[PDB]
């Protein structure tokens, strides 16, 4: 089955029809500020109506910060893209730091496109070269043999050197398109089989229907995805795009011409109506991280016109700039980039809280826990932490598979937190053997 | 019309229709020619480095190729 | 190393096919149906990978002019570039293509 | 309906900049309220750029954070017109692995400035009413218009091109007679009868064959890119190119001097603008100066926020964040916080902008709002005001609904005082 | 007197973590003694793996300097089994100029999950009889023998161009594969080659088989997460794996890639397995690969890590605040830490013991006296050398017995780091950069 | 003849036989513990029963240590590779560290494959279809086989070979007496060239004229190759192949460094495991040598003790003449010798001592007699009193000028007066040092 993840037990948000959060919903508990502040900003992605905003989570570490990004992303849906990032990843050999946050703009937002195809295939059943004078090839004589019928056709000399890329031999069964200037090859026929007891390729069935058939096929793009096609000739008919697709794909930057082409093209086809464009939300976490200069970037970023919604995290307090060396700023985040962003206030689990929290983790990872063991577990946990208690669920229940008990016993709980050590207990330890470390 | 190449166990053939041409032709070397080439002026002699038409002989350099040209 | 066949098998790597040294040894079962494991340095398994393929594709940009002989040499440039150049990457070098 | 690739942003409220003959700015224009002085000074470098009988002059912009000098920036580019170079860019994007900080400067100065060529060609257009093509090949086609109608008689190439892109019956095309491509532009709605259907095009009027003068303005970065690299359309494109020499840049420029002699083609100075110039490198701040003293050079204009601050790697405290050699080059023009009477009129406008009704309650405690603290948050306030006003139901925006999102949303100074309070918990305080 | 490619080295002796059904930890088993707590959880580590049905999890290891907190990790990978995928990496292998330090860390969660694909197919094994081919398309028959029966087939265009580049003559024992379409040549029979043609070519010979001639057999093989991205990025990069070039690969291809695995799962044709990843001292990784790590981790296909730290309260590479174990509190309690307790002398005088069976050589009883003692008042890696080479200096003497004036010979040949620094600080001032 | 090396004197340990360092051998005077230790590890080297080990050679400069490491070598033998490298060399633009130290892992240890060869060769004398006589009514004509005939100096000898060579030799140009290469293993045919015999017939021709071969026309011989692991990895790194026009342009391409994954690694422990258990292939360990370690990067620190903990690490020695110091890429980190505790803890150290006066005067005697400069006795003593004041290395490089101008005035022999004129113009590190102080305001 599925493997169990951390994140994988909440469902979203949790909220009613009036906006306020309900207590215990969709897996989440507590941070009823929060939810019902995100109640607004999900009306806002889903709005569409407005762009550049960013809003902020400010709160301590494990208050379930990226559990409201991710459930953002589930209450959402599946068609509203939603990209992740960390401040980590911004950092690259091969381009620019700026290059990368500008890139993730355009993966953010997605677009869906239908496009009409003209589709010819079936069974080839005599090939030939025209031949004229400067020996140069000026047309193809391809025939077509279906069940249907058979209808003979006339090719360009690309599409007959593509077949010739593809080996393409008589009797055999191709795909051809005409748009695109594609050729592909789907095999030999089933029939020809019988002649030799002993062949190296495999025979597929003659297909069905009209040679000829127009077809309306609905996918969805990213405009980075767009940005990298138009970006480089990866694709292509041309033996410089064979030779680049047999270099490597190594990243670029892309030039804000090309950038503002691809804004041309695409509001022409927002235009004409046939692609149908989506706003989406771009998360970053762990922003304390993102250099002066990224956020210097963001300045700009943020005020575009086309960027899409931003979500930060921010888990620490006041904290000195990365690469100012001096200025310390709160959350990390400089008062410049902080005055723009919109701030959410996280609170801490009470203990009567976190008690429903272990219960709900315990029951999301199959493990039947007794009352002794669950308020055990939570004193613990208020004791420490919560993410301990929730860590010391699952040897527990390898204990229990040991000893053969249905379910977990103080004993075990015991046994597992005896083995285990706390941060805190473990960092008093280290003082005493200091001296040895 | 098509040569058909025969390789069993106990040794290969490769037998030709009478419709394709021969493709194979004894060949064999020719017997070398003894004597080498020698200069014009035979206190020289050497083998040929270069022909001459004025003097329609062969000689090695252009010293010995002053002599011959006076010769003639 | 072609002069020794056993040094060229020294070698798998070859950028025209995958390897992989999975099966050290082979194991057979010998029945009516005989099943026998894969063994030495051979491993392809093409099949199943290659599926992911990009969503979009591009067509290279090309250049238009108010002359011919700009034309001529877009013809040229965009159909054959050179001759020998074109035979030449297409079966590696012009006495292979004739080869 | 439809949403459209742009969408209201900060600078996005407003349109043009108001002006008068007389250069006095209403209270106002355009969308903008408030600083005379500065849409007046703004307005003498529009009207600077737009004579362009100088070049490599700079000036500077100095305020407070939140003034909207940067929105009176891009409302000066709306203001700006069509059809004349214009760049912006940022202080952090000229540091790039790929290309060296000084080459991509230098880009930026390219990509200012620009040249207009005029020329004239011959083109056909028209609706195809039939073809012929007998197969060298010799063919005849009807080329007709609801002037005029003609045939013209086709050679081996143009044969070539006609099989190329097949035309049917009555289509509506455009034939250069310079390259030979043909591009069918749609169908006629009587001759499209008896297909895909993708388009349809009238029929043509005036002349079928005409010469036009084709304005063309292309850019110093653009052409030196073309005949650096083989391909520059692929070059500029791809991104690959970059640390171009200075040798070709210099013949370049000599011959576009040249073609100035000429008198064939003109060169239009271009508007470079800089965003958050206050940190930048001493190797850019120092080749400012030199990239101005060029013969020619673009008219520039930066953004500066911050106030004193030690410039990016020197210990040393420049004044204004910017070094004396480049503050004694340009000059600045400080722009003055806005007032009370003209904050409620920006919400006012926003609210017009947004189309967002509000009580004169909403606009007076919002106004306090901006009293206490940034309009830019009070901006945002009524962003999210309106969505409660929506799950309220009502018509309009309540006080009571702008506590509700005043709950949800907290200023920076407050998440301030709770991180002061829960700081100790906090990671590095 | 053949050595392989591997040698003995000081954790390759272990042989598992010695546990027992009941998971509780054996004082001596399977090369490891002592340290009952950090083996009873190793065990607890070992079956959470065997049973693999949750992911994302990471586990730490903390001790002092000699505790054999490397030893426990060599125990569970060694105890783990040769089918489970495991993977060893360090701190500064992820650092690399040619990609980013993140990108690397994706290789390694990625490269650390196996996924294993069976594959069944029909080939053909048996002693060619004779080879045919007509050329005017080339069109041949091949005939083959083996002992249970004797067959003809039929050639086609492709399989004489195969068996043609293959350079396959009548005699070899060849395998053809009909749906793969691959031929390769196993040798030559005894008899077919005793007459041969005046070349006389000699190079492998190989018996006639037996039974029927196309059978069906099944290879299961397995495929990292990280080489069907590297393959399938590189648009036929199979290159790519051993040379290491690629670097930087789309996300959008790795997040297809994650999908059409799940896809594979939902079909079963291909399964799943967990993966451990050991991380050695990463005190020294820098803080962005630590946040990295903590949102990474949270990911479905994140296996479990386990990571070791050697010191504690020491201030993390590119900050400059202290913190327990150089590592953010962010991550250091978002793992479990497990304390592991220093060895005392009666385990040190077994764990001696136990080179006297792996490296044969006799120990006498009078020797773990003196052994034992400078393994209380030295390092046991220092016991353990001093236990080589006093074998070496007793094969000098020629020995059967370990004497101790041996054991004072290679004590007065080789120092203490500490008396290394004794004498540096008499020398020091004639030494560089005191 | 060779260009004398500073070391070239040194010609190993010379250990006696019950293992007691003798006080001179092999141009090695004292260092007893040293020579000694050194003694014991190159048995660890024959012995091949550990791996991974490190040694740790410590000491002030010039103490020779690292002609010890390098008499280690010598020792040894050429048999077991030998793979000196500094610790400079570890910095690197392309290729990043810990790739160079695995690279210098797998340059260690090398292989040894024995393998046989036979080879025709010889001008060709005739080139015939031979015929067999089987007329069949489906196929009219039949050629059983083809004889190539083969001319040496040593003897003639014809080869009757399967007609199907003869479609490769219709497929490439062969004439009349070319020399072509033929091997029976692998059934290939290569032209060589043309004979030298044929070159006096054309005053000019595009054909170069390889001479004939002189041997036997059938010549098998077995040749032991030997190929490192190091060589082996780039191999399976890059094809040789250029067969494919990706290999051509990347052949066209400058080679770079790449870094090598530890799959290929693996893979080629499994293929070396394989033929040591056939036996065909002889596997010997390296020795692995590092100079001036204390120049080491801590990420390098760090990464030697996963790469020494790995079972395939060749024995590494060490050399640091540098005495407590701050850990490179840390500020205020200090440790002993210049590394830090944790590897530290895992070599093994060696102490050595500076000279006696006594053993300077040795030195110095052994380098003169071995740069061929005769040395007077009070000279030798005054040379001895330089020596002591400053250092055995300066006094050693005082040898050579002495013996120029000793040449240049005419006498054979070193004087006082010569060392004392060349005394007089050089200057010693320290008396330099301490005249820089005075004028260093003017600096
Ligand atoms: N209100 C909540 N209800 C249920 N589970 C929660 C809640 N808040 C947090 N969690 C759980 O706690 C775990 C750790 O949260 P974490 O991501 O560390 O929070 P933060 O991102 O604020 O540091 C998450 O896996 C999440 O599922
Ligand atoms: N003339 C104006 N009229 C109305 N609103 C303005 C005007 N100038 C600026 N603003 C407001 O200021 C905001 C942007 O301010 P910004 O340019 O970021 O200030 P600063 O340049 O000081 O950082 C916009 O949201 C806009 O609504
Ligand atoms: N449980 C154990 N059983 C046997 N030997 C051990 C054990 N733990 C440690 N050792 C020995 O101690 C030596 C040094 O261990 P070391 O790697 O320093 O431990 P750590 O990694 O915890 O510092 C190793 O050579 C190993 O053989
Ligand atoms: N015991 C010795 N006998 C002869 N020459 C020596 C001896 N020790 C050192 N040398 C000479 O001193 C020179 C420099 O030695 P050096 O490499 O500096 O030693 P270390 O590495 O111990 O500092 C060498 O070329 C060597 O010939
Ligand atoms: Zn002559």
């Amino acid at each position: 089955t599925q493997r169990i993840a951390s994140h994988s037990h909440v469902k979203g948000l949790g909220l009613d029809e009036s906006g306020l959060a309900k207590q215990a919903a969709s897996g989440l508990v507590g941070q009823e500020n929060a939810r019902e502040a995100c109640g607004v900003i999900v009306e806002l992605i889903k709005s569409k109506k407005m762009a550049g905003r960013a809003v902020l989570l400010a709160g301590p570490p494990g208050t379930g910060k990226t559990a409201l990004a991710l459930a953002i992303a589930q209450e959402l849906g599946s068609k509203v893209p939603f990209c992740p990032m960390v401040g980590s990843e911004v950092y690259s050999t091969e381009i620019k730091k700026t290059e990368v946050l500008m890139e993730n703009f355009r993966r953010a937002i997605g677009l869906r496109i239908k496009e009409t195809k003209e589709v010819y295939e079936g069974e080839v059943t005599e090939l030939t070269p025209c031949e004229t004078e400067n020996k140069t090839i000026s047309h193809v004589i391809i025939g077509l043999k279906t069940a249907k019928g058979t209808k003979q056709l006339k090719l360009d000399p690309s599409i007959f050197e593509s077949l010739q890329k593809e080996r393409v031999e008589a009797g055999d069964v191709i795909y051809i398109e005409a748009n695109s200037g594609a050729v592909k090859r789907q095999g030999r026929c089933d029939t020809y089989a019988t002649e030799f007891d002993l062949e190296a390729e495999e025979y597929v069935p003659l297909p069905k229907g009209d040679v000829h058939k127009k077809k309306e096929i609905i996918q969805d793009v990213t405009l980075h995805d767009l940005d990298v096609a138009n970006a480089r000739p990866q694709g292509g008919q041309d033996i410089l795009s064979m030779m680049g697709q047999l270099m490597k794909p190594k990243k670029t930057e892309i030039t804000d011409k090309l950038r503002g082409e691809i804004n041309k093209v695409v509001n022409k086809y927002i235009d004409q109506g046939i692609a149908e464009l989506v706003p989406g939300v771009l998360f970053v976490d762990e922003v304390h991280m993102l250099d002066i200069e990224c956020f210097t970037y963001l300045h700009r970023a943020l005020e575009s016109s086309i960027a899409p919604i931003v979500i930060f995290a921010s888990n620490r307090g006041n904290c000195v700039i990365r690469g100012t060396e001096d200025i310390t700023s709160p959350h990390g985040i400089p008062l410049d980039l902080l005055d723009r962003v919109m701030i959410i206030r996280t609170m801490l689990y009470t203990p009567q809280e976190m008690k429903q929290i272990i219960k709900i983790r315990a029951q999301t990872e199959g493990i039947n826990i007794s009352e002794e063991a669950l308020n055990h577990l939570g004193e613990i946990g208020t004791k420490t932490t919560l993410r301990y208690s929730v860590q010391l669920l699952t040897p527990a229940n390898l204990l229990a598979k040991i000893n053969g008990k249905d379910s977990i016993e103080k004993e075990h709980v015991e046994e597992i937190s005896e083995l285990f050590y706390d941060a805190k207990s473990s960092a008093k330890i280290l003082a005493d053997q200091q001296d040895k470390y | 019309p098509m040569v058909r190449y025969c390789s069993g166990a106990q040794g290969s053939t490769l037998s030709f229709p009478p419709g394709v041409p021969a493709p194979t032709a004894v060949s064999q070397r020719p017997s070398p020619s003894g004597p080498p080439p020698r200069c014009s002026v035979p206190g020289c002699p050497h083998p040929r480095r270069y022909a001459c038409s004025r003097t329609g002989q062969a000689l090695c350099s252009l010293q010995c190729y002053r002599i011959n040209l006076q010769m003639r | 190393l072609c002069s020794c066949p056993l040094l060229k098998s020294l070698v798998f790597s070859s950028h025209c096919k995958a390897v992989s040294g999975y099966s050290d040894q082979v194991v057979h079962q010998r029945r009516s149906a005989t099943s026998s494991l894969r063994r030495c340095l051979l491993t392809e398994l093409p099949s199943f990978l290659c599926v992911a393929s990009p969503r979009v594709t591009a067509v290279p940009l090309d250049s238009y002019c108010n002359d011919r002989s700009a034309e001529y040499e877009r013809r040229v440039l965009k159909e054959g570039g050179s001759l020998a150049a074109k035979q030449c990457l297409l079966n590696g070098a012009p006495e292979l293509a004739a080869d | 309906d439809v949403t459209r690739i742009e969408r209201i942003g900060a600078h996005s409220h407003i349109r043009g900049l108001g002006l008068d003959d007389a250069l006095e700015p209403r209270q106002a224009s355009q969308g903008m309220v408030g600083q005379l002085a500065a849409r007046r000074a703004a307005g003498v470098v529009l009207e600077m750029i737009r004579e362009g009988k100088i070049a490599g002059r700079a000036v500077l912009i100095a305020g407070q954070p939140g003034t909207g000098k940067t929105a009176i920036a891009m409302g000066m580019a709306q203001a700006l017109g069509p059809d004349t170079p214009f760049t912006a860019i940022a202080g952090s994007e000229i540091f790039s692995l790929e290309m060296s900080k000084t080459e991509a400067l230098t880009q930026a100065f390219r990509r200012s400035i620009g040249v207009r060529i005029k020329e004239e060609t011959e083109i056909i257009e028209g609706e195809v009413v039939e073809i012929q093509i007998d197969r060298s090949k010799v063919g005849k086609l009807t080329l007709k218009t609801t002037e005029m109608e003609t045939i013209y008689d086709l050679g081996t190439k143009m044969i070539e091109s006609l099989t190329k892109d097949k035309v049917q019956a009555g289509d509506v095309i455009t034939i250069d007679k310079a390259t030979g491509k043909i591009s069918k532009l749609g169908r006629s709605f009587t001759r499209a009868r008896d297909g895909s259907q993708t388009k349809f095009v009238q029929c043509p009027d005036g002349e079928l064959q005409k010469r036009k003068e084709v304005v063309h303005t292309v850019s110093l970065h653009e052409i030196d890119v073309i005949n650096s690299r083989t391909q520059g359309f692929l070059a500029l494109f791809s991104g690959d190119t970059g640390e171009i020499k200075s040798e070709v840049r210099e013949q370049i420029n000599a011959k576009v001097a040249e073609w100035r002699e000429e008198g064939k083609a003109e060169i239009i100075p271009g508007v470079l603008f800089i965003d958050e110039v206050h940190m930048l490198d001493i190797e850019s701040f120092s080749f400012l100066n030199r990239a101005l003293e060029s013969d020619m050079a673009p008219v520039l204009i930066m953004a500066t926020n911050r106030g004193i601050t030690r410039i990016r790697g020197t210990s040393y405290q420049s004044p204004h964040g910017i070094p004396i050699d480049l503050l004694d080059r340009l000059l600045i023009v400080s722009t003055t916080p806005y007032s009370e009477k003209d904050t409620k009129q920006i919400l006012r406008i926003r609210c017009e902008e947004e189309d967002v009704e509000m009580s004169e309650d909403a606009y007076t405690v919002l106004t306090r709002i901006g009293l206490e603290t940034s309009l830019r948050y009070a901006i945002q306030l009524i962003t999210a005001a309106s969505l409660v006003c929506r799950k309220r139901k009502g018509t309009e925006v309540q006080v009571d609904d702008i506590k509700r999102v005043y709950s949800l949303f907290l200023d920076e100074s407050r998440s301030t005082q709770y991180m002061k309070e829960y700081q100790d918990a906090f990671l590095f305080n």
